[PDB]
């Protein structure tokens, strides 16, 4: 197909991605192929945005993104960690307005030593990465 | 030979390690022989001046296996002097629970010849929490010296938690292992304490260091309400406890909650071997029928 | 063979035939030959997470009829920890709670105590039920080939639908239901009744079939749901005045699980077939009954 | 084909992503091959699952039936077929339905969710073991 | 000239088609022209009996906004009479607005008021003629008119006080066509059927939206009052008629979905971005059927 | 020009240092020169999703005082956005505070043209407590730089201290002393945000040590709730305030205080020269009238 595929996927981060992205929610063909180990999702006729690979940083961070025009590659690309990571976070803060109100959760992101750090667009609290990411 | 007839149980820093031995013993034999009219025709009085009936629960409970009778309340411009100097006239032991510190101790002084125990007194003491524990601890490990002992969670502001530290340090060879957050670590005065003793204490930062070498992973309930909610969600990130944790555990090691148990110890913990935090409440009520019948009879059996 | 020692009792819908005479006769032989130490040394927890204390005064009378002794309470921590916990005290659990299917959880948590269901929300509440049925036992004489008739609210009561369900586990009744439209009998339980090939008629006004009625029960109409409006027009059509029994029979019985403030105007009291009372003393024998039934193996009565 | 294992036929596109999400299919350690909006005149346009070394019983095949009533089952021992299978309505459907009463004691507590099933005219009742209601599967299903 | 000067405005059974002609009227024209000092010196007693805040606000928003001053209370935390509180109360001020729990209290306020006009916020189940009011003034402002529609209502018909007064109030206005869909526990009331019967006024019931979706200019969406009902049989109301916007593929593009909020569990967040969401646009016309209210009782002229 | 004209103000990490300045200019001005019918016609609702009359009443007062109308509340199934989404409609400016944070962030998102001001939303921000402060240490000292400023107290939960020098790091060659028990010290993300400035801070135990040196004594009120009864005997004997401990203190310095100061500063202190608290909480309806003025006009004066 002429889409997007991503290959070299942590295993059991391969049902995530399709969870956390919503890529299922399409109407293309979708070949998936879970414990190789490596996981790796491929979708027909799709094309991903700059920043929407970018936002796999966090999840698949060393994986290869690979675009196809022809019945091969168009241009390989790996995740680079965002400015803003939108969506598909919660904030660990439970007094934080952004639980039960009809907003989409937003953190800035930026890097540190050992950990990532989180700071919500809303209760402005700066986490790690590993305490937001825990469920 | 019994020489906690007649005395009140205020504070766990006047249990002597004999008055320790006495008690535990006499729970486990209590819990194997049971003795439901020992404490026939005695009144006993339920005073839940500060409600909490979980505590409440479980002594009544002690009470009636002893076939006491019960009566009391669960929650004034009058003394509490007053309302003990009262309620000593009507009954033959005061079992009572109080927001303030010092009220146990206090009511002793207008209790006259009837014994005071004490059901928790704010802050500061809570007897038979540190008593059914080292009964629950005792009977699961087969002893109370020479243990590998953690102790996680909030370590500044639980008083059972220093109860607890103390009365294991009246037993010998027990290794420490405290993990907590630094605003909330255990106090000065506990570790001075441990230091005097030549006993032996470490700091760690998670349970996973330890593990291996743990008899005891004691639980405590951390005091959310003190904290920021970003602060407390950092600490339950860190400190929570769920099933995937205890691999390393010794097969003999048990897992011990004061209770509630909620942000604390994940529900996965319940179906393995090492969660004993409700058979620990359970043997409450022996810790409790050990120190009612030890104050109301001078003989053993 | 008690085929109900160590059972639960969560639903009428779980009682079979069998169970409930034997429920019944236990509890009309109990009712004869009182046995107030059937339970001694036994301690059974009150727990009434939502209050109501014509409920408990009846079960905790039960409990100390039978020499039971008793604990409990009125009004973030699970309701399977709170369970989990205070089966380690006790020997059985009654227990009403606000939301429906408590009981039946609790059961899963409560080891090999038995729990005994005081009221779970919109659900359930087997014990009204079984004094129900005691009632009209000992008043017709028999279950079978009666004339009931139901006034009132028909939508909401709970107590009405399992009284329904389990009359019609016994044969040749034929049922009367007199309710204002927008309180009428739901169609599962005369689905059920259809299905069972039992006859049931609507009425508008108790007038209409007075003279065939046996057992005459009034439902407490839930005021709260309706508008006050809405209300003054149900309380005329359906409320009873001692003017309304002028074409009784003389065995017919007036019936009302209480309270009756709204339904039954104090003429009735006066006449012969006013037995709301003597239904509600009569929950202490249904309730004494399924306390011994689940705590002994053996009864001879 | 596969060396061994079980492969799922026929299922309605889009109720292949929720099979995997609420049967917790991808929970396992060995291969998985799944294709969503698959191409079939047997379907139209279907989704496949197929797992190796992995077998499900009666009921774990029957627990599909609720979202993917026409679909197929078979078994793939030494890369052939041993057993063809098909889902039918359980008696009874554990863990992956929600209580629409919203004050069940289900919701805030640690147990499993669990309705008797039992088939209608033009629905299927659902009837919850904690609060004993009973709701259309629509009720029940749609969120 | 102006009848409604110095009047009280207690139902919306008590309106005619005039005086509701003129309210509307009144609104539209204060709404495009502001006239904030209109009520200079004036001060108006804002009595809510029982709390009610997104009412409160909105009325005192309104007096503002023609300049008057604001005294009362939103006391919801008591053995003298109503009739001695408004006896006092009338002589404090120029115009009472009354928000009570018993059905009645503003018609009996009136009878001890005096000169002084009292307006209902809401007497319990009884009447609530400024909600009715502002829907007809935004059903006008979206559709161009109150005659001739398509209007449906979906949900609790049987208890919300309001939607009454909307049928009714638009029974007074010619050709309209109203759905009425509901659950049979909660259906509009027979003495509303009776009314639009014996004027002849279209009217069928329905099961599910997607019946009608294509006809309606106006659905209005009510608050099913949860609390009267189980848990378990609300589950299965809130589930047939809960609003999402892939329930809005049919519609017309001039229609407009209503309702007098709060909307937690009727219309799904989705639709809030959809062109025919406009339950927020209602509210805000408050302002100007309370204006209009207002002034037309405070003042003989007309600027 | 004026750069705030139709913005929401909602945390002063967002109030640059150009807009710090042009608030506390238009403050001063409008301090000033009254100009009592600047909001003529306009109608700002006064939302206090979480009670705090002292703050309310000083913005209502800022309010009228440029004659402005007010609308509000002091005390839900229905979302924060969907009451935004109504009060949008009804007025011209929404000053609100919440327990919850984030709450003004999510207003402005549902708030539309309407600018939304923040009075407090739980833990985290406070923006005019900070500029209040602000314009009260400018007014007295005649400038925010090279400034030598003390912070004593609670300094771990004040959301308004951690504002405060957050702001003051917006002006350079401040001397920040930082005097507070070790459970209460300045958190590790404010000195990291001063190390990165290269701005002096040192630590102390007692304002003793550097009251000499000192242009600002900023007092924070000590939540003690969050703290055990004996602790905090021990911080409030520390860290009281009274007159004797002004002998070194120069003649320009000020004590402020947010408020309440009932267990901080001792009464000797309101008839010193240095007693400034009241004076800052008068300042506030200034640093008010300007934030609702700017946002409000898009011209100055
Ligand atoms: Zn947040
Ligand atoms: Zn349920």
């Amino acid at each position: 197909k002429r889409g997007t595929v991503i290959d070299h996927i942590p295993a059991q981060i391969g049902f995530k991605l399709l969870s956390l992205f919503k890529l299922t929610e399409t109407d293309q063909r979708i070949t998936i192929g879970l414990n190789l180990r490596k996981d790796l999702i491929k979708i027909e006729n799709t094309f991903l945005s700059e920043d929407q690979v970018d936002q796999l940083a966090l999840y698949a961070p060393q994986a290869t993104v690979n675009r196809i025009d022809n019945y091969e590659v168009v241009g390989k690309s790996r995740p680079s960690l965002p400015e803003r990571i939108d969506n598909v976070l919660v904030c660990p803060n439970s007094n934080c307005i952004s639980h039960a109100e009809p907003v989409s959760s937003s953190f800035a992101v930026r890097k540190r030593a050992n950990d990532i750090a989180l700071k919500c667009k809303y209760c402005e609290k700066e986490f790690s990465h590993n305490v937001v990411l825990a469920n | 030979a019994n020489p906690l007839y007649q005395k009140h149980i205020i504070s766990i820093n006047d249990l002597s390690r004999d008055d320790l031995n006495l008690v535990l013993a006499t729970a486990a034999k209590l819990k194997a022989n049971p003795q439901p009219e020992l404490l026939k025709h005695k009144v006993i009085a339920s005073c839940f001046f500060e409600a909490s009936t979980r505590t409440r629960l479980s002594f009544e409970t002690s009470m009636h296996r002893l076939g006491a009778s019960v009566v009391g309340f669960s929650d004034k411009g009058e003394t509490l002097a007053d309302t003990i100097s009262v309620i000593s006239t009507y009954v033959d032991a005061i079992v009572m629970r109080h927001p303030q510190e010092g009220a146990a101790r206090l009511a002793t002084e207008f209790s006259g010849n009837v014994p005071v125990l004490n059901a928790g007194d704010g802050s500061n003491q809570h007897p038979t929490q540190t008593l059914l524990d080292l009964f629950t601890i005792q009977e699961t490990q087969g002893r109370l010296d020479n243990l590998h002992v953690a102790m996680v969670g909030d370590l500044k502001y639980p008083r059972t938690v220093h109860s607890l530290t103390q009365a294991l340090a009246k037993f010998d060879g027990n290794r420490f292992y405290f993990i907590a957050p630094d605003a909330l670590a255990m106090p000065q005065y506990i570790l001075d304490m441990l230091d005097e003793k030549g006993i032996a204490w470490s700091l760690h930062s998670s349970i996973e260091e330890v593990m291996a070498e743990v008899d005891i992973l004691y639980m405590t309930r951390v005091q959310k309400e003190r904290l920021d909610p970003s602060e407390y969600a950092n600490v339950k990130a860190q400190f929570v406890l769920r099933a995937s944790d205890l691999h390393n555990a010794k097969a003999n090691m048990k897992v011990l909650h004061p209770l509630p148990r909620v942000d604390e110890i994940a529900t996965d913990v319940d179906k393995t071997p090492h969660a004993w935090y409700f058979q620990q409440a359970g043997n409450g009520i022996f810790a409790r029928q050990a120190l009612l019948a030890l104050v109301l009879n001078r003989d053993l059996v």
